[PDB]
RNA sequence: AGGACCGAACCGACUAAUGUUGAAAAAUUAGCGGAUGACUUGUGGCUGGGGGUGAAAGGCCAAUCAAACCGGGAGAUAGCU
RNA sequence: ACACAGGUGGUCAGGUAGAGAAUACCAAGGCGCUUGAGAGAACUCGGGUGAAGGAACUAGGCAAAAUGGUGCCGUAACUUC
RNA sequence: AAUUCCUUGUCGGGUAAGUUCCGACCUGCACGAAUGGCGUAAUGAUGGCCAGGCUGUCUCCACCCGAGACUCAGUGAAAU
RNA sequence: CGAUGUCGGCUCAUCACAUCCUGGGGCUGAAGUAGGUCCCAAGGGUAUGGCUGUUCGCCAUUUAAAGUGGUACGCGAGCUGGGUUUAGAACGUCGUGAGACAGUUCGGUCCCUAUCUGCCGUGGGCGCUGGAGAACUGAGGGGGGCUGCUCCUAGUACGAGAGGACCGGAGUGGACGCAUCACUGGUGUUCGGGUUGUCAUGCCAAUGGCACUGCCCGGUAGCUAAAUGCGGAAGAGAUAAGUGCUGAAAGCAUCUAAGCACGAAACUUGCCCCGAGAUGAGUUCUCCCUGACCCUUUAAGGGUCCUGAAGGAACGUUGAAGACGACGACGUUGAUAGGCCGGGUGUGUAAGCGCAGCGAUGCGUUGAGCUAACCGGUACUAAUGAACCGUGAGGCUUAACCU
C-alpha cells in the first residue's frame, strides 16, 4: 500500500538507503502499489559511492509492505516495514546485483524472478 | 428565507389536510369491575383482564 | 462598507 | 446457521494441537517452490489467536534478517498441513501487540515449563 | 445505525444510564414494585432479572458481585435471603409490568414493573 | 430456464483440496411448488408461479387460501413468477427441488438490499467530502452546489441527491454455483449475495455468457 | 539586583471554531501575551464641545465623535425623490 | 430591556495528593442550572478511536496531532560576555 | 530590496519539479547617510523560507459517545 | 444604482462538438511499426505534483487520453476568502501641502430558521364503476456503456536490416459502480482486564464513584474499507462516413435514377432498476356480501329500521424495516420481544482458602471468574374474545351466446 509521498526502505546492494515514492505507475489515477508493483522514486539517501546518488529519479518494483500479501487461503504474510528493490527506466530490471530480507512468491514475476534467486528467504 | 407572496387562507387549510386528530375505538371494559380502559392497560382502580393487579 | 457584506 | 454449522464443522481438523500466545510454534506450510510442492517451515512467536470455529485463525510473528515478518495463517486450511509446539511461553495477555514495539532483547518471554 | 444492536439511550450518557438504573433496581428490589415510563421500565427488567438470577446461588462472590452492580447491602440481602429463594424454581420472568396510562406534566408513557408476588 | 426462490442463510468458505479459500453464500432451496402455469391462451404469456416454505394458517388469508387450494399445494410464504421459455412445460402441483441448478454454472441471484435508511449524499452517492478545516462553515458532509444559474434556474431531475439508501430489489449476476444438494436444500454460490440473513433470493440461471 | 525568567490570581486580547432573528448590541470554548512594573485596582476629585484628553488610532469624551448630547433659531434650505 | 452563559471592590482559606491560591478528588456548606417524554435518519455542533500512507491538504501545516515534570550528565554558531 | 516597471531579470544553492526562500551579479524604471545610511547580540502572539517529530490537513473516509435535527405533550416567536 | 456581490480554489455539475482518448472510414510524399490530413462519430472515458492567489503558464512524473467551448467568464440564501479586499502602517514615485499610484508591501467582521418554483426521498387521500387479496403484462422512465498490458496467431505478413503487424483468440490489470461481512482489518463510552490520584462502602481483604470512557491493553454483535464477490459485454436490428454488385438516363462509364450486398463505442434492442394515476387506470387467480320500510318535485332521488362479510385497519410484542408515516414478523392453536438454560466468543487464571516469603509478591485450587447486541433451545414475563372502518349481489346501451 504504497502512495505519492510514502518513503521506502532499500533491499540491495543499490547503494540506495531512503527513496520516496512519486509516483504509482500502472494506470491513471491509480492510487496504491504494494505485493509487486512498480513504482518511480527519488532517491532522499545513499552511501557516498554507491551505483545510485541522491537526487537520481528512477523506478524500483515494490517488494514488502506494511499491509502485506493476501493467499487463496485467506491468510496474509505481512512485514514490519516497506521495501523496494530499484530497476534502471528503460529496462525495469534490478540495478543492485544481491537482495537483503525476505520476498515473496509473488515476485515469479518472470523479469523480477533475478530477486527472487537472490534474496535470501521465502 | 421568506415568503414573497402572502399565502393563501386556502393554503393554510390545505396544509392542515392532514392534522385531524383520531380518537380512540379501542376502550374494553374490565370483566369484573366493569371501568373502560385501552387496550392491554390497567384500569384506574387497578385492574386487568379481570384479576385486581397493583391494588392502588 | 468594509467591502464585503458586511464587513 | 444450523445448516451452516453442518457445513463448516464437517470441514474442521480434528487434530490442531494445543497453543496459546506466546508459545513458540513451527508451522509446517505446503507451497509450490517452481515446479514443487513441498512443505516449507515457518516458526515464530504466537502473538495472536482468533478463535471461531472453521474461521480461527492465529498470527505468527518471526525477525527475519533484521525485521518482522508475522503472518496470520487460517488454522483449517488445507495449505496448513502441520502446527508444532517448539516451547511453551508463559505471558498473560491474549493479544502479544506490543513485542512489535520491542526488539531482540525486550522481545523474550519467559518460558511456562509446567 | 442500530442494525441488531441492543441498549436503550434513554437520552443520557454511558455512566448516567448505569447510575440511575443501579439506583432503580433497587428501588423495584424494596418496594417489590415501582411507576416509572413505559421504556425505562422494559429496559429495567434487562438489569434487574439478573441479579435475581445471581441470587439463586448464595456464596460469598456472588453477594460482593451483587454489590458491585446495585452497591446497596439491603437490596443484597433480600435478594439471597428473600428473592433468591422465592424465585428459586421458575427460569426467569422473575418481573412484571403493567401499562398504566400516561404522566400528566409531560404525558410520558407510564407503568408499573413489579416482583411476579409481591404480597409485601 | 426458470429459477427458484430461496432463502439467504448466511456466508461462510469451502477450503478446496489446492488451498483455495471460496467464500460462498448459503443459499436455503426448499422444493419450489408450482401454483399455477400460464399460457397465450389464458394469459398472453407463458410462466409458473410457485411458492416456497409454509405459512401460518392463521394469517393465512380467505383469498390467498383460495388460490392455493385450487393447485392443491399448502400455502408457503409467499408466491413468485418465473417466465417460461418455449419448451419449458409444468403443471400446477409440480414440486421443483434445488436440483434444477445440478450445472447452470453461473447464477444470478436477487434480493432485496439491507436497508441504511437516510442515507446522505457521500455514502449514498460516494460525493466526495469538503475540507474538514481551513474555514469550512458547516459545509463538510453537504452535497456542494446542486445547479448553475438562471440559466437552468432550477434543478435537473436525477440529480444525486440525499435519500433512503438499500432496502431495495438488486440482483448480483453471474456467481460460480458451488455446491448443489438436494436432500440438505443447498445452493452454495461463490460471492456476497443482497439481502441480509434471513430475507427471500431469487435465483436464476445466469443470463450473460 | 532586574520596565529579569517560568507560571496562577489579576491585567490583557494573538489564532480558531461556535454564535450571527446570539445565552451576549463583541461573547463562549480551546489555545495565547503581561504578570515588582512605563504594573494593576477601589473611593473621591479635576479637565467641556472647534473644547477636553490622546505612549497618535481621528483614539476616547455614557451602546456615538472628521466636531458629544439636550432645548432653541426651526416649518434652515432641498432647481431633488 | 429578561429569573440574561456578560460585568462588579474587599474579607475568610479545612483534608489527600501537589512547588502552589495550579490541578484532581473530598469536608463544611451549597447545588442538579423552571419545558419534559421518546426515538437512535441525513446534516450540523462537541468529543473518542482508526488499517496503509504521512503535509501528498492548503494562499498558508489553518485546525488537529505532538511536546510537556524533577534530578543528574551534557549542550553549537554568534555575542553587547 | 517593505524600494526593480520590464520581471518568474541572470547565475548559484536547495526540490523529482521552487513566479517564493537563500547566496550572488549591478542594467538602482524609481537606495543613500538624524526625512539618518550600513550593521547588529538579545528580544517578537511580527513578515517570508527550509527541515525533524507529529498527525483525519489530505489520499478517503469508517466506527463510536454525547447536544440538536425527527416523534408525543405544554408553551409559543421572526424577518416578509 | 429604494443593492443583479467577485478572481481563483473546494463541492456539485449540465449541455455544445470546431473530438483529446477509445470506434469506423478516404487520401497519404501510407513497406511494417509509427505518423500526417480529412470525413463519420458526443457512448463512455479524459493525471497527481513543484512554483505562483492565480486562471493560465513553465517544470517533474504519469496516462489510452490529460479535448475545446456554453451554462450571470455555471456553481458565496453551497463553503472558502489566498487575489480583489474601506478604515492602520510602510517603501519607492509624484505633490509646498492635505494627499495620491492603473506600483509594491505587512494587518484586516462573508448575515439570512426555505412560503413558491425546482430537486431528492417518503407518506396521506381519492380514483380506476360491487367490494376485496394477490400474482402479473409492460406503455413509459431511469441506470449502465471507459480502457492498459501481457500471451497465442508469430518473431509470422512486411522489411536490406533494425524492427515488426492487420484479422482472430486467451488472460490479467487501472479507474469506476453495485452488493456483502465469510475472510484481512477499523471501531466496538453496552464485554473483559491492567493501572495513577482521591473519596466512599467501619477496618482488613474485596469493591464502587469521580478525574476526557481518568489514562491505557484488548475485543462480541453491528456498522464498515483498505476487505472479496460481481458488472461494463457478447448477440441482434436499422444506420454514419465509407466500400461495393447489377444498372440505365448518356450504345460507353457510372454504388443509384429502379433493384441488391456490406458498414461504427453513436441510434433501437439485448443487461439492471422503476413502472397500470399507462385516468388509454390493462390481464390472470382467489375471496366476501342473497332483510325490509317511509317520503318527495319519482330519479343513478332522499331518509329510517335491521344487517356489518371478504378484507382493512386498530391494540400489544416487535424487526439486519425505519426521521414520522410506511414495509416485514409475531400475539397462547404462540419463539414476537425480555428473561432463563446450554453453547460460543472475548478477556486471560476472579473471590475465597491454603502453601512460600521478613515483605512487595509468587504459586496451588484455576485457562479461573466474569462475559453486550451472537448461535441452539426454553412460555417464566408481556403479547385479552373484543371494538372500529368497510356492507347487504352491484348502472344504461348494443352485440354474441342463453330460456
Ligand atoms: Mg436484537
Ligand atoms: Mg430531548
Ligand atoms: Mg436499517
Ligand atoms: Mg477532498
Ligand atoms: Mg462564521
Ligand atoms: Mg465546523
Ligand atoms: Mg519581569
Ligand atoms: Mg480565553
Ligand atoms: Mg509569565
Ligand atoms: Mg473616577
Ligand atoms: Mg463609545
Ligand atoms: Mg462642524
Ligand atoms: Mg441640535
Ligand atoms: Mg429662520
Ligand atoms: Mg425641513
Ligand atoms: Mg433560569
Ligand atoms: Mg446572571
Ligand atoms: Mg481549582
Ligand atoms: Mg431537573
Ligand atoms: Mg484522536
Ligand atoms: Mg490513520
Ligand atoms: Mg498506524
Ligand atoms: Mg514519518
Ligand atoms: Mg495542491
Ligand atoms: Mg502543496
Ligand atoms: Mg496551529
Ligand atoms: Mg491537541
Ligand atoms: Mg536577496
Ligand atoms: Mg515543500
Ligand atoms: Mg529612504
Ligand atoms: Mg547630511
Ligand atoms: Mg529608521
Ligand atoms: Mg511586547
Ligand atoms: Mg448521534
Ligand atoms: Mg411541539
Ligand atoms: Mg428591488
Ligand atoms: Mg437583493
Ligand atoms: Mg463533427
Ligand atoms: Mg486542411
Ligand atoms: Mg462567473
Ligand atoms: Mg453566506
Ligand atoms: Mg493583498
Ligand atoms: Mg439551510
Ligand atoms: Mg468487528
Ligand atoms: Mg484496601
Ligand atoms: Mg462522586
Ligand atoms: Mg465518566
Ligand atoms: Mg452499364
Ligand atoms: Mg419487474
Ligand atoms: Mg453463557
Ligand atoms: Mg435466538
Ligand atoms: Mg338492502
Amino acid at each position: 500500500m504504497i502512495q505519492e509521498q510514502t518513503m521506502l526502505n532499500v533491499a540491495d546492494n543499490s547503494g540506495a538507503r531512503r527513496v520516496m515514492c512519486i509516483k504509482v505507475l500502472g494506470g491513471s489515477h491509480r492510487r496504491y502499489a504494494g505485493v509487486g508493483d512498480i513504482i518511480k522514486i527519488t532517491i532522499k539517501e545513499a552511501i557516498p559511492r554507491g551505483k545510485v546518488k541522491k537526487g537520481d529519479v528512477l523506478k524500483a518494483v515494490v517488494v514488502r509492505t506494511k499491509k502485506g500479501v493476501r493467499r487463496p487461503d485467506g491468510s496474509v504474510i505481512r512485514f514490519d516495514g516497506n521495501a523496494c528493490v530499484l530497476l534502471n527506466n528503460n529496462s525495469e530490471q534490478p540495478i543492485g546485483t544481491r537482495i537483503f530480507g525476505p520476498v515473496t512468491r509473488e515476485l515469479r514475476s518472470e523479469k523480477f524472478m533475478k530477486i527472487i534467486s537472490l534474496a535470501p528467504e521465502v | 428565507a421568506v415568503q414573497q407572496n402572502k399565502p393563501t387562507r386556502s393554503k393554510r387549510g390545505m396544509r392542515r389536510s392532514h392534522d385531524a386528530l383520531t380518537a380512540v375505538t379501542s376502550l374494553s371494559v374490565d370483566k369484573t369491575s366493569g371501568e373502560k380502559h385501552l387496550r392491554h392497560h390497567i384500569t384506574a382502580d387497578g385492574y386487568y383482564r379481570g384479576r385486581k393487579v397493583i391494588a392502588k | 462598507x468594509t467591502x464585503p457584506f458586511x464587513x | 446457521s444450523n445448516i451452516i454449522k453442518q457445513l463448516e464443522q464437517e470441514q474442521m481438523k480434528q487434530d490442531v494441537p494445543s497453543f496459546r500466545p506466546g508459545d513458540t510454534v513451527e508451522v509446517k506450510v505446503w507451497v509450490v517452490e517452481g515446479s514443487k510442492k513441498r512443505l516449507q517451515a515457518f516458526e515464530g512467536v504466537v502473538i495472536a489467536i482468533r478463535n471461531r470455529g472453521l474461521h480461527s485463525a492465529f498470527t505468527v510473528r518471526k525477525i527475519s534478517n533484521g525485521e518482522g515478518v508475522e503472518r496470520v495463517f487460517q488454522t483449517h486450511s488445507p495449505v496448513v498441513d502441520s502446527i508444532s509446539v517448539k516451547r511453551r511461553g508463559a505471558v498473560r495477555k491474549a493479544k502479544l501487540y506490543y513485542l512489535r514495539e520491542r526488539t531482540g532483547k525486550a522481545a523474550r518471554i519467559k518460558e511456562r515449563l509446567n | 445505525m442500530r442494525h441488531r444492536k441492543s441498549g436503550r439511550q434513554l437520552n443520557r450518557n454511558s455512566s448516567h444510564r448505569q447510575a440511575m438504573f443501579r439506583n432503580m433496581a433497587g428501588s423495584l428490589v424494596r418496594h417489590e414494585i415501582i411507576k416509572t415510563t413505559l421504556p425505562k421500565a422494559k429496559e429495567l427488567r434487562r438489569v434487574v432479572e439478573p441479579l435475581i438470577t445471581l441470587a439463586k446461588t448464595d456464596s460469598v462472590a456472588n453477594r460482593r458481585l451483587a454489590f458491585a452492580r446495585t452497591r446497596d447491602n439491603e437490596i443484597v440481602a433480600k435478594l439471597f435471603n428473600e428473592l433468591g429463594p422465592r424465585f428459586a424454581s421458575r427460569a426467569g420472568g422473575y418481573t412484571r409490568i403493567l401499562k398504566c396510562g400516561f404522566r400528566a406534566g409531560d404525558n410520558a408513557p407510564m407503568a408499573y414493573i413489579e416482583l411476579v408476588d409481591r404480597s409485601e | 430456464m426458470i429459477g427458484l426462490v430461496g432463502k439467504k442463510v448466511g456466508m461462510t468458505r469451502i477450503f478446496t483440496e489446492d488451498g483455495v479459500s471460496i467464500p460462498v453464500t448459503v443459499i436455503e432451496v426448499e422444493a419450489n411448488r408450482v401454483t399455477q402455469v400460464k399460457d397465450l391462451a389464458n394469459d398472453g404469456y407463458r410462466a409458473i408461479q410457485v411458492t416456497t416454505g409454509a405459512k401460518k394458517a392463521n394469517r393465512v388469508t380467505k383469498p390467498e387460501a383460495g388460490h392455493f387450494a385450487k393447485a392443491g399445494v399448502e400455502a408457503g410464504r409467499g408466491l413468485w413468477e418465473f417466465r417460461l421459455a418455449e419448451g419449458e412445460e409444468f403443471t400446477v402441483g409440480q414440486s421443483i427441488s434445488v436440483e434444477l441448478f445440478a450445472d447452470v454454472k453461473k447464477v444470478d441471484v436477487t434480493g432485496t438490499s439491507k436497508g441504511k435508511g437516510f442515507a446522505g449524499t457521500v455514502k449514498r452517492w460516494n460525493f466526495r467530502t469538503q475540507d474538514a478545516t481551513h474555514g469550512n462553515s458547516l459545509s463538510h458532509r453537504v452535497p456542494g452546489s446542486i445547479g448553475q444559474n438562471q440559466t437552468p434556474g432550477k434543478v435537473f431531475k436525477g440529480k444525486k441527491m440525499a435519500g433512503q439508501m438499500g432496502n431495495e430489489r438488486v440482483t448480483v449476476q453471474s456467481l460460480d454455483v458451488v455446491r448443489v444438494d438436494a436432500e440438505r436444500n443447498l445452493l452454495l454460490v461463490k460471492g456476497a449475495v443482497p439481502g441480509a440473513t434471513g430475507s427471500d433470493l431469487i435465483v436464476k440461471p445466469a443470463v450473460k455468457a
